[PDB]
DNA sequence: GTAAGTGATTAGAGAATTGGAGAGTGTGT
DNA sequence: ACACACTCTCCAATTCTCTAATCACTTAC
């Protein structure tokens, strides 16, 4: 077999520095390569040999840059390039590698794709394909178009999608989090060619519907590595301020190093001995405790817990993150992307979303659902944070009550499939559920922003009716407890749980305001449907269940690296049960006292002024008040009751 | 379907293979079978046909004759003759970069040239 | 095999031994709550070290918090609260 | 509206599947 | 002889299903 591939591959041409030189029978060589790839088996021998020889970087992209290239040569080059740039799981027909030997072939396919990405860091390639796109759409009328050029244009568009869906590469080196990614260089070349304006022009046309889903996928994959907070703030700098700032940063680093080293070298002591702690019992009979280092005081003793190996969970039940390569890019890249986002909102968004929502959930392919929810979340957060209030007309496809309805339906289906299935399939459905939850959170926050800051009372009334519908109907009010009771770390990421906590925080603030203004007094409930009085304390009491409070104590362990918003949300939810329902017995628990011990140890290293200046002072103060309330009436049986989670009758009998 | 997009029913002086290799890491590509056969053909042609400039004699055929007269089994080739315009400059390029792979092919070619002029040399 | 379980948690090394350890502990309510917490936490560690020496204090308290859901431990607590 | 009966939900126990630790034994220096 | 690696066996955790008891809703006076 592969002698045929080796004969075809080296017969194309050779790249001089700055010029590719071609042999006359490139056309027949490329035909033979396509023929072999069509006839390749499950071993994928011809495909792996093409990946070994690096056809895309060495030959095909420099060939496409040539000016003398005729129509058929360009056409068949694009055909072969699309087939080689197909993703790996698509080559493996959707099945993930279930076996030790299948994973080897998957990895061998994946590395060849990761190597090829730096070929597309040149604007000349995008300039070359932009002319063919312009010929079909702009320079040819709808009556006079050719199906051959139609298929070529479809291949070019799918090639752009396949290029932007390539993963990052670790082998080239490790790069810091505060500089331009390798993805950004492809973005710079893509935007400098100006092909994005043609893509926006195509997306604006109602007649050209079949390209719209792919164009949505392309713009989502461009914005893959960014967050709305990076682009929302307008970029400006002065180098005087930058120099002063960097000098202060290294001043912090130097002082930290000197203090830490002097503390460590002052810790050591010279000689030894061995000592008995009279009053503490040993394991063996009639024995006192014995130590073999000069301890300062008896409370410094640790019972040699440093030796003992920690118990691990089994491999099916450990928490897992999902990693997006996320960085603070340069001011140049951020300015270009900000301009692109504003142009998309002005020219494409309403038509594109309206064309997409009829089709995205009907299709066989899974990934466009994730792209749909991602683009919704990004655009709405960008509008709200940038305060570009005149753009609110342009996103009117997403403001209705129907948006909340359709989002809730899709989120419910994803949660049920992710809970009931097993394995990588369950993780795959849970990944969809995560993006749906984030889009729901942005819907809530955007409607509150419109109701607070819009200038037109008609727009305020339209937002207010939607907010009242969300507060009133049971499906929206029962959703957080429904998801929290089904959470499991085997099939859902930590990012999902953080997102769920923040969503619950914002929703409960909305319900509290609509009760406080008196707008919520009576509530419909299913039986037939009947109306009953609503009480906010009765609603808050649902979250005091043990199956909810487990995860709040679980996420409070990461306090030293959480964001300030997440720390505020966790402390606020505990503070409500502590001092609004006024029920501290449910929070008296050893696994929370461990978190308080860690926080106290962290705060020992700071002076009395720096403690009040610190960002963790809210958590410190809450721990102070709860521990004082605990020790106000300490008893030994209460200290025994702290070891177990306490139910309702347990709380009543402990209290009374 | 992507198969229907990518495949079609139409899929149902000769080229110098060696000159397109000039920039690669040659160790990885002289193991390609189509390259080894081409090098093996051209080195036999070089041994049979090379003329020293200003001379009418096939130098390496004369050297093989004087080697066979003494029953020796190694043949000395000049890198200058390999790298001149009448030699094979692709072989002279490839040789210092992958000598373990290249010398084996040249040994095989030299053996096949000797065994036709002198069939008794297997003894 | 060997593992911490309900027999050990209800046995003579268990909850009754922890109660006997805690009989001498009497914190001052007017003092620093974090200091009182530190004093309590190391008595928990001392009881855990005597009760099951193989494992860390953190994992011992996690295992006790897990084993509180068993019916045998619940029946023990129902008798013990009297 | 109140009391009694019946239905539904929740709690416990038994059985089966999955995974990981520990100890024993064999081989190589 | 001593160290290191590999294989086998057992036990514990989880989830489903069936049975029994307690609580709440419906019906009748």
């Amino acid at each position: 077999m592969n002698v045929l591939v080796q004969g075809a591959v080296h017969a194309l041409g050779y790249y001089e520095d700055g010029k590719y030189s071609r042999e006359p029978d490139c056309y027949e060589s490329i035909r033979d390569l396509i023929r072999y790839l069509r006839e390749d088996g499950d071993d994928h021998t011809a495909r792996i040999e093409c990946g070994r020889h690096n056809l895309v970087e060495q030959d095909l992209v420099p060939m496409v840059k040539c000016e003398d290239l005729t129509d058929d040569e360009f056409d068949i080059a694009i055909r072969l390039m699309v087939n080689l740039c197909q993703p790996a799981i698509s080559t493996m027909r959707g099945k993930p590698p279930a076996d030790r030997d299948q994973w080897k072939m998957y990895w061998e396919l994946e590395e060849n794709l990761r190597r090829a990405k730096t070929a597309f860091s040149d604007a000349h390639f995008f300039t070359a394909i932009k002319k063919r796109i312009d010929n079909y759409f702009i320079d040819t009328e709808y009556e006079d178009r050719d199906e051959r050029l139609r298929l070529v244009v479809e291949r070019i568009v799918l090639l752009i999608k396949y290029v932007f869906s390539i993963n990052p590469d670790t082998s080239e080196g490790r790069r810091t989090r505060i500089e331009d990614s390798s993805h950004d260089r492809v973005i710079i070349a893509f935007l400098e060619s100006g092909i994005d304006k043609t893509l926006m022009h195509i997306a604006n046309q109602p007649r050209e519907k079949e390209f719209h889903v792919t164009i949505l996928d392309i713009f989502a994959l461009i914005l893959k590595e960014q967050t709305a907070e990076d682009l929302a703030t307008k970029s400006e700098e002065v180098s005087t301020a930058e120099q002063k700032k960097t000098e202060e940063e290294f001043r912090k680093i130097i002082e930290n190093h000197v203090v830490k080293e002097t503390q460590k070298r002052k810790s050591f002591s010279r000689f030894g001995g061995s000592y008995t702690i009279k009053g503490l019992k040993g394991i063996s009979a009639n024995s006192s405790q014995v130590v073999f280092k000069p301890i300062q005081n008896v409370e410094k003793h640790n019972f040699l817990d440093d030796r003992k190996a920690k118990k691990r969970a089994p491999r099916n039940r450990r928490p897992f993150e999902i990693d997006t390569n996320s960085h603070f890019a340069s001011s140049e890249v951020r300015g270009m992307l900000r301009d692109m986002v504003i142009r998309i909102i002005e020219t494409c968004f309403n038509r594109l979303m309206k064309s997409s929502k009829t089709t995205v959930f009907v299709q066989v392919q899974k990934t466009s659902q994730i792209n749909y929810f991602f683009l919704i979340k990004f655009v709405l957060r960008f509008v709200r944070l940038s305060r570009q209030d005149h753009l609110l007309e342009r996103i009117s496809e997403c403001i209705g009550v129907e948006a909340f309805h359709e989002n809730n339906v899709q989120l419910t289906e994803y949660v049920e499939n992710a809970t009931t299935l097993k394995g990588v399939e369950a993780k795959s459905h849970g990944l969809k559920a995560q993006y749906a939850l984030g889009a729901y959170n942005e819907l809530v926050l955007l409607h509150r922003y419109i109701y607070e800051h819009a200038k037109e009372e008609n727009e305020r009334k339209f937002a207010k009716r939607a907010l009242e519908h969300i507060v009133n109907v049971e499906e929206y009010r029962e959703l957080p407890i429904f998801i929290i009771k089904k959470f499991s770390s085997s099939v859902l990421s930590n990012n999902f749980l953080r997102e769920l906590v923040l969503t619950t925080h914002h929703y409960m603030k909305l319900v509290e305001r609509f009760v406080k203004t008196g707008a919520l007094k009576k509530v419909t409930k299913k039986v037939k449907v009947e109306e009953i009085d609503f009480q906010f304390d009765s609603y808050v009491c649902k979250f005091s269940n043990v199956d909810v409070l487990k995860w709040y104590v679980f996420l409070l362990n990461d306090f030293s690296k959480n964001s300030t918003e997440l720390n505020q949300a966790l402390v606020k939810m505990l503070h409500r049960i502590a001092f609004d329902l006024k029920l501290p017995i449910k929070l008296y628990q050893v696994s929370l006292f461990q978190v308080f011990s860690k926080v106290n140890e962290h705060f020992t290293h700071l002076s009395k002024d720096l403690r009040k200046s610190s960002r963790l002072y809210e958590l410190y103060q809450f721990g102070f008040h709860l521990l004082k309330k605990f020790f106000s009436k300490f008893t030994g049986d209460l200290a025994i009751e702290a070891l177990f989670w306490k139910g309702p009758r347990e709380c009543f009998e402990i209290e009374n | 379907d992507d198969d229907a997009l990518m495949y079609e029913d139409g899929d149902s002086i000769p080229v110098d293979i060696l000159e397109n290799i000039r920039g690669r890491t040659i160790r990885d590509h002289v193991s390609d079978e189509a390259v080894a056969k081409e090098i093996e053909r051209r080195f036999k042609n070089f041994l049979r046909s090379f003329h020293e400039p200003g001379n009418k004699q096939t130098k390496y055929i004369q050297m093989i004759k004087s080697m066979a007269a003494d029953n020796r089994e190694s043949l000395e080739v000049s890198f200058t003759d390999l790298s001149d315009d009448n030699g094979e400059q692709n072989i002279s390029y490839f040789l210092p970069e992958a000598p373990n792979e290249m010398l084996a092919i040249m040994d095989r070619a030299a053996t096949e040239v000797v065994m036709n002029m002198y069939p008794f040399y297997s003894r | 095999r060997l593992a911490l379980n309900e027999r050990i948690l209800t046995g003579p090394k268990g909850i009754s031994a922890l109660r006997e350890t805690l009989k001498d502990f009497k914190p001052n309510p007017k003092d620093d709550p974090y200091a009182n917490l530190e004093k309590l936490m190391k008595k928990y560690a001392y009881w855990g070290h005597l009760m099951f020496p193989k494992m860390k204090t953190e994992d011992v308290l996690n295992r006790v918090e897990t084993l509180g859901t068993r019916r045998q431990v619940k029946v023990f607590m129902i008798k013990h609260r009297l």
